[PDB]
């Protein structure tokens, strides 16, 4: 039993013996060598653990209902308070006054080109690592009685982070194909792009200026979104959901700050605590709440003469304490604590002071986990973050871009990259939760560097040499995917070469030459001017498309590799043939168990 | 063999023209299998072994990834000192190997398949008749730790 | 201690047992039934312990590793004049982990190195050495070439 | 009483055998190949070994180099970033303490890092002196200094950063002197001066010999590519002896100040009495150093000893830029203090280990400090959490919340105090290893 | 605080802070919907941020009749 | 007065929803046993 493990020949003095409680056997049967009857006194009684097979009961099912009813009533009351404060009479509840504004033809043409690519990549995709893991967990969970790990940690649960696996377990009962189980990860990219293109680019500069009327700054957003979404988010991993929860939280916080209301700010807390329980790297969804908190405190203290200081805070706390109904629907506090203890004692965990071997796992030698087109999506993110940060520190304005939303976007990205420190695991695939922010940061960079780089030439040259240096860093790892996506890819084990000569040097020489030209302009400005670059019609669109071109050629290189593999090796097995065979013939086809031959004897 | 180093030799065996059959006809999507982590999204018809009431069901086959993947990840993630299925698929079963090829692609080192035989045959060591009940426990009690030791 | 199969020469300080101690004796148990938990012993002895500046002189050629050159500043390393090297008499080495990970791989024979000469004609063997009062500290090694 | 480097027995053994062989060989790894595109400095230790090969006598150049670095730093570099860096005691104390704590763990053995760090400062000084009287002679001596610094070690590809930094206000001198005396007696002397290191490099060897040695060293030895630079920083965050609490601080305290001075000098264009332009060349030098450190064959942590003389001059500038007179709001100063506490918590999360025989007796040589069961990085993290909590409270505050004498006092000079505490820890380690 | 000394000198700052539109092109003859591009969200944000500077309640059933920026002038003049 | 009701329906049902959803992880649960 617990706290003791012993043996005792009864009628013998020196027979007794006892051991510590970690000297417990590893029962896998009872294998005697006796073969003697069924005498009295011969027996054995094993008690299996079965501590994670709990079900709510009489209580914990009435409280789990009264709680959500009270929360909904509280939020309705707060919404009524919001409607009363704006001169309304809570009878014209959301009756619009201003007419609807249309969508330009350039913004309806990037949607058709991003959704088409997200649909094409769903059939010829890459199928990242943790797909078999989650698929097996979801196929086993219905009969086990709970969501077990099944591969490690002594059959322990996944108690906090298992509300997405409980939906995968419902999808894996209709069919377990690959084009059916990976539908949420695609709908969460379609929605994540629609939200961006319909709200975020219009919140940042809604006028006759730019970022809503500039057409190149929309195609740049599309291309960077695709280049950051394709290499990371295609499997069953929950990154495509965190990338959407972050944008939904940002949108609701911005709506609350703009309209002067508090109910969207209380739904943002619910969405944030719902995203924070998808994976330990879901803390990123709590960054918009931290950045846009002073503008909410100003609103709470502005209207405290009509209502009080307790009415909004009660709701803002009740909404935060609602995630318990979803976490402990079963698996009481004891089992969650035990599961966490087991996962920390066993298993690879990394301490917070080694948070910087996450950018080492990305930029390392061969490591298909740190391949080309994964370095690009992160280096461009950092480049467009720090460029806009510098252009906002110097010259506080941008004159065509609202500064409140821009500062909050920069803050969201920075606080997310700083909150990734306390995650227990430091893989390189966890950078896929920034795909939504990458698009808007690329759009903002393409917009700013087009006007601050038109009144000078050295800035226009520094932009290009920095892009070439990023390309030199990117094209120095292999072009590899996980296990079967590598079947036919051009450079899946070596770095890209043209004619026995690597490209990572052909880009570094160009970077050096362009930097020398920039220094030449810097020196020559002592005997001439620098603003003489006339923007007639050609120089207009030549400083706004250095990033669009790079992102487009990278997306084309990611798509053409898989397309070329699929088309060139046929009928040989490839991960696109399996999907195109499962699409036809109903949905019943064994993917690889039919292209594999075996010799029984 | 003209080289005189002590580590150069090959020791061959006579040739054969094998008689092949698909893996779907061999395993059959009805027997318990132990797919590894990598080779589990590519075989969606084969079913993994279940774990009902804390007792596992012994598999009959095993599908592995390639050599560089198995040596690096699959063998040391699902260990027995860490709680994986090797806890009981190494103390109760004996493994073998089957010669498998990838159709049309004779240069490809995909995976491998292995068969499992009982150490104690089930004609004298049958399965258990484990009982079942129900109790009511509070939400703060904890009846000692799980022996999560290596 | 972390290398359980090494013929490791355990040591017991005489200054800890009382002044008037007449005898000693070895006691070994091995209560573990694992096939790889075993024990082996030899009788106890009282060494003679001369110094290292007196055994290894100041004129004999020594092969000092590249990590141990500033602690032994009087030991006369082995020289080379016209492509021909000298034949050493001893080799001084760092402790176990350093010797295994740094020096034996830096100067091995497949990448130049001096351990490509001494491996073909010298046939080294290790000696018994201690620090003067750090009985539980590993200072390095000392080999002899035959 | 101080510790030594790892490459001391190496250089001593290959300098003791270099008068019999007749050339400076490596003697340990490659096929007897010399080191003679570089290594004019080892031919000086080969001469010093004639007197004696003691330890106090062989590491005299590394002491004279540090003394001359302080003499140049405190008297030519600091009274140049304006009348606020000088006439300020915390700035001088910060420079002194950072110089000490960056020269202690790295630049004490026989490696030439301490000589490269001095040759990289003499160049900066000579250039900043050339562009003060519009003369060309110091700008011709800086080229000789940079050449002789590059001829010491492959990592000596710095002071080229110091040449490039002062490049725009040097063209204003070249051009305005080109109008007086022709153009040939300006590129003849500065060609003869720059191309004189070849007579010292190929004084013994020839061209074919240097080419063969290079071919061997490149085909065999550890020679990483420019895109594997992240190894230098990966080796620094591991809990080993190659990266410990004594070898992290010197680089972290430099990176923190370098990155916090840029954000202030970007927003605030004109700062009173700071003399903009030398303050920007001082950061250009450090960025160019970090960029030129990328094209080196070997990526070791030993090469972080070159920032011992520019980091010391960056700390003295940051100590003035973050003072209660330049950074006026309490939230920003509390944020800087919290960043310092975070840096300390990250630095103390490793062992106190030194090298081969310098680790005999030092207390926490193989584990984390862990005062009374709880580590010290946890204590510094608690302090960081408290300081960040106060900064976050000052964020939501009516602009005049924290202005008392307590938080005005504890935010006047935190860098000198932290660096002095670390230097006292370093000295106590060796004293406690000598006593017991 | 009578007319044209804050009536535009603060409105052209609120509009710039909210939409990024330069204050050089905020003159009292052009309407929000025609010359500028101001939707419902920006209109309500302007009406909310103008209540913090010069506290005057602009209800939501009121900014439907402020067609031009000069209409805001006339309205807040009527309030004065 | 349509303001007092809307102010009480956000305090009462906020405190209740904070105190009810905060004790869910500490309520009795039905566990299954197994014995061989
Ligand atoms: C947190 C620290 C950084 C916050 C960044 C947020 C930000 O940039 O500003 C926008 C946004 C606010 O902007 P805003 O108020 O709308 O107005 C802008 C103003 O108009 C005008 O703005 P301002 O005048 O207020 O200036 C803002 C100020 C910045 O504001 C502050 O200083 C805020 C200080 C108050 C809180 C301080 C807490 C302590 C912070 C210490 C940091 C230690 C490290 C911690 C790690 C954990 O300006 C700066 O940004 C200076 C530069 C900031 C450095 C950016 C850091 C980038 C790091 C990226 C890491 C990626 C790793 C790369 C590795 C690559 C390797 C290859 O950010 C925040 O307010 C977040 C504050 C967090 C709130 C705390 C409330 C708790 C509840
Ligand atoms: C983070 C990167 C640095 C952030 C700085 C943001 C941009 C600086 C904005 C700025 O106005 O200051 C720069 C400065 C203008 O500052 P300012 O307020 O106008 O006043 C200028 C001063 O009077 C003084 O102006 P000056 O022209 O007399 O001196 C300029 C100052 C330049 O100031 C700076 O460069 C500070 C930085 O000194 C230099 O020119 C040194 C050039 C350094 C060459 C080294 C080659 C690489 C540099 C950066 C590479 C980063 C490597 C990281 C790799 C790590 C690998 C893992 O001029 C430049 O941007 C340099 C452009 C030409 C560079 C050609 C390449
Ligand atoms: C102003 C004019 C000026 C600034 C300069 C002119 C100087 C000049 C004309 C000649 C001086 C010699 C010279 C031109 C050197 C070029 C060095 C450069 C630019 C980069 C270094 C890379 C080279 C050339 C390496 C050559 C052979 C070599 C060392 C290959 C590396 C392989 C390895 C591992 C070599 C050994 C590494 C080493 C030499 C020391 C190790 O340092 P450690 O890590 O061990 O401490
Ligand atoms: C693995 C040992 C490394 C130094 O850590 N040796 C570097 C070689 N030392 C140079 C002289 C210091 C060679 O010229
Ligand atoms: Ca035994």
């Amino acid at each position: 039993d617990t706290g003791g493990a012993g043996a005792d020949f009864m009628g013998i003095p020196g027979g007794a013996g006892t051991l510590p409680p970690e000297k417990k056997p590893q029962v896998g049967g009872i294998f005697t060598d006796l073969k003697v009857g069924a005498q009295p006194g011969l027996s054995a009684r094993v008690d299996i653990d079965t501590r994670f097979i709990t079900t709510p009961g009489a209580l914990k099912k009435a409280v789990m209902l009264l709680g959500v009813l009270a929360v909904l009533v509280a939020m309705v009351g707060l919404a009524a308070l919001d409607r009363l404060s704006r001169g309304r009479t809570l009878r014209d509840w959301l009756t619009r006054y201003r007419p609807r504004v249309r969508v330009g033809f350039a913004s309806r043409l990037a949607d058709a080109a991003v959704i088409a690519t997200l649909l094409l990549w769903h059939v010829i995709g890459a199928t990242s690592s943790d797909d078999g893991y989650l698929l097996t967990v979801a196929r086993v969970a219905p009969k086990a009685g709970y969501v077990a790990n099944y591969y490690r940690y002594f059959g322990t649960t996944e108690a906090p982070f298992d509300w997405y696996t409980s939906v995968l377990a419902q999808l894996a009962a209709v069919s377990t194909a690959g084009v059916w189980m990976r539908l949420p990860a695609t709908l969460a990219g379609i929605a994540c792009w629609l939200i961006v293109s319909r709200f975020v680019l219009r919140r940042l500069g809604p006028g006759p200026g730019g970022l809503a009327s500039n057409r190149v700054a929309v195609f740049t957003a599309g291309a960077v979104f695709l280049s950051a979404w394709l290499p990371f988010n295609n499997g069953l991993r929950p990154e495509p959901l965190i990338a959407l929860g972050v944008l939904v939280t940002w949108v609701l916080v911005e709506r609350s700050i703009a309209l002067g209301r508090l109910a969207p700010a209380a739904v943002a807390i619910i969405v944030a605590t719902l995203t924070a329980t998808l994976a330990p790297q879901g803390l990123i969804a709590l960054a918009p709440l931290l950045t846009g908190a002073r503008a909410i405190a100003q609103r709470i203290r502005r209207r405290r003469a009509t209502d009080g200081l307790l009415a909004p805070l009660a709701v803002l706390a009740a909404a935060l304490s609602l995630i318990t109904v979803v976490v402990f629907r079963d698996q009481t506090l004891a089992t969650v604590a035990e599961s966490a203890r087991i996962k920390y004692k066993v298993g690879p965990t990394i301490a917070w002071y080694q948070d910087f071997l996450r950018y080492y796992f990305l930029t390392v030698e061969s490591n298909v986990e740190g391949s080309m087109s994964r370095r690009f999506a992160v280096l461009v993110l950092l480049f467009c973050l720090f460029g806009v940060l510098f252009v906002l520190l110097r010259r506080g304005r941008v004159a065509g871009l609202a500064s409140g939303p821009a500062w909050r976007l920069i803050g969201t990205t920075a606080v997310g990259l700083l909150l990734l420190t306390f995650t227990p695991t430091k893989w390189a695939v966890q950078f896929g939760a920034f795909a939504g922010l990458a698009g808007v940061l690329g759009a903002v960079t393409a917009f700013t560097f087009a006007r601050i780089g038109l009144h000078s030439r050295r800035n226009l040259t520094l932009y290009v040499t920095a892009l070439l240096f990023v390309l030199a860093w990117a094209t120095s790892g292999i072009n590899g995917w996980f296990y079967v996506g590598n079947y036919g890819v051009p450079w899946y084990d070596i770095q890209p070469v043209i004619a026995s000569h690597p490209v990572t040097s052909m880009f570094l020489t160009l970077s050096i030459l362009t930097g020398l030209l920039a220094a030449w302009y810097h020196f020559r400005m002592d005997y001439a001017g620098h603003t003489e670059v006339k923007d007639n019609r050609r120089n207009r669109i030549l400083a706004s498309t250095p990033l669009l071109v790079v992102a487009v050629i990278m997306v084309a290189g990611e798509v053409g590799s898989m397309a070329k593999a699929a088309v060139f090796r046929y009928p040989l097995y490839t991960t696109a043939k399996a999907n195109l065979t499962a699409l036809s013939t109903g949905l019943s086809s064994c993917a690889m168990a039919d292209d594999v031959l075996a010799e029984p004897d | 063999d003209p080289n005189l180093s002590p580590e150069q030799w090959f020791a061959f065996t006579p040739p054969r023209v094998p008689v092949l059959e698909s893996l779907q006809r061999l395993i059959g999507s009805a027997t318990p299998v132990l797919m590894d982590i990598a080779t589990a999204a590519n075989f969606p018809c084969q079913r993994p072994f279940s774990e009902h009431l804390g007792i596992a069901e012994l598999p009959q086959y095993r599908i592995l990834p390639d050599h560089k993947q198995t040596a690096a990840s699959s063998n040391l993630w699902q260990s027995s000192s860490t709680g994986g299925p090797f806890l009981f698929t190494q103390a109760l079963l004996r493994t073998s190997t089957i010669a498998t090829y990838l159709r049309g692609d004779w240069y490809r080192d995909w995976g491998s398949v292995e068969q499992y035989h009982r150490l104690v045959p089930a004609d004298q060591a049958p399965d258990a008749v484990v009982e079942e009940g129900v109790i009511t426990v509070p939400g703060w009690g904890r009846p000692g730790p799980i022996r999560a030791l290596p | 201690g972390e290398q359980p199969k090494a013929w490791r020469n355990l040591r017991f300080a005489r200054a800890k047992m009382p002044a008037d101690a007449v005898a000693v004796r070895v006691v070994a148990e091995d209560l573990s039934l694992t096939p790889e938990d075993w024990i082996a012993v030899t009788p106890p002895r009282v060494p003679d312990l001369r110094s290292l500046q007196e055994y290894v002189g100041s004129t004999q050629p020594v092969l000092l590793d590249w990590a141990v050159g500033l602690a032994f500043p009087c030991q006369q390393p082995m020289l080379h004049a016209n492509g021909i090297a000298e034949i050493p008499k001893f080799r001084i080495t760092p402790d176990y982990s350093a010797k295994k990970l740094d020096t034996d791989t830096w100067e091995d024979g497949t990448n130049g190195g001096l351990l490509g000469i001494t491996d073909l004609l010298l046939r080294a063997h290790v000696m018994a050495t201690y620090l003067s009062r750090d009985w539980a500290r590993d200072w390095g090694s000392l080999r002899k070439f035959d | 009483i101080g510790a030594n480097s790892s490459d001391d027995g190496y250089i001593l053994g290959m300098a003791r055998v270099a008068d019999h062989a007749g050339y400076m060989s490596n003697y340990f790894r490659w096929f007897g190949s010399p080191e003679d595109p570089f290594g004019w400095y080892y031919n000086l230790l080969a001469l010093m070994t004639h007197v004696s090969d003691a330890s106090l006598w062989m590491r005299l150049p590394d002491l004279a180099a540090g003394l001359v670095c302080w003499l140049l730093l405190s008297r030519e570099v600091l009274p140049r970033l304006g009348p606020a860096v000088e006439a300020s005691k915390p700035a001088y104390w910060a420079a002194a303490m950072v110089l000490l704590t960056a020269w202690m763990p790295f630049n004490n053995g026989l490696r030439p890092e301490g000589i490269i760090a001095l040759g990289s400062l003499v160049t900066y000084v000579l250039i900043e002196r050339s562009m003060r009287y519009s003369r060309l002679t110091p700008a011709a001596l800086a080229v000789v200094t940079a050449a002789f610094t590059l001829g010491v070690q492959p990592t000596g590809l710095i002071a080229v950063a110091a040449l490039v930094a002062g490049g725009r206000p040097m063209l204003r001198i070249l051009v305005r002197r080109h109008r007086l005396v022709g153009t040939l007696p300006l590129v003849s002397p500065m060609l003869a001066a720059g191309t004189v290191i070849l007579t010292v490099v190929f004084a013994d060897q020839t061209l074919s010999t240097v080419l063969e040695a290079t071919r061997v060293r490149a085909k065999i030895g550890p020679s990483q590519a420019w895109y594997t630079e992240n190894l230098r920083y990966y080796y620094l965050i591991l809990p080993t002896v190659d990266g410990s609490l004594s070898r992290r601080f010197g680089f972290l305290i430099t990176a923190l100040c370098l990155f916090t001075a840029v954000f202030i000098m970007l927003r605030r264009k004109r700062i009173p009495s700071v003399a903009r332009g030398p303050a920007w060349r001082l950061m250009g030098v450090i960025f160019g150093t970090m960029f030129f450190l990328m094209f080196t064959p070997t990526k070791w942590v030993h090469h972080f000893g070159l920032f011992a003389a520019v980091g010391a001059a960056m700390a003295a500038l940051t100590t003035v830029l973050v003072s209660p007179s330049v950074l006026r709001w309490s939230r920003n100063r509390m944020a800087f203090l919290a960043a310092l506490f975070f840096l300390l918590a990250l630095c103390w999360a490793t062992t106190n280990g030194w090298w081969y025989v310098s680790s005999y007796g030092v207390p926490f040589n193989s584990a984390m400090p862990k005062i009374d069961g709880i580590t010290v990085s946890t204590i510094f993290f608690a302090l960081f959490a408290i300081a960040a909590g106060y900064a976050a409270w000052l964020h939501f505050a009516p602009r005049g919340a924290g202005e008392g004498r307590l938080i005005r006092a504890l935010t006047t000079a935190p860098v000198p105090i932290v660096a002095g505490f670390m230097a006292a820890v370093f000295v106590a380690s060796m004293v406690a290893g000598i006593v017991r | 605080a009578a007319t044209q000394e804050e009536i535009i000198a603060g409105l052209a700052e609120i509009i710039e802070e909210v939409t990024g539109i330069e204050p050089s092109e905020v003159t009292p003859e052009k309407s929000f919907v025609d010359d500028l591009d101001i939707d419902s969200l920006s209109m309500v944000e302007i009406a909310v941020q103008t209540e913090d500077k010069y506290g005057v309640k602009i209800p939501d059933e009121d900014l439907a009749g402020l067609r031009t920026v000069g209409d805001v002038v006339a309205y807040i003049q009527k309030l004065e | 007065r349509s303001h007092r009701i809307a102010r009480l329906a956000a305090v009462v049902s906020g405190i209740a929803g904070l105190l009810l959803c905060g004790i869910v992880p500490l309520l009795p649960v039905n566990q299954t046993t197994a014995t061989i």
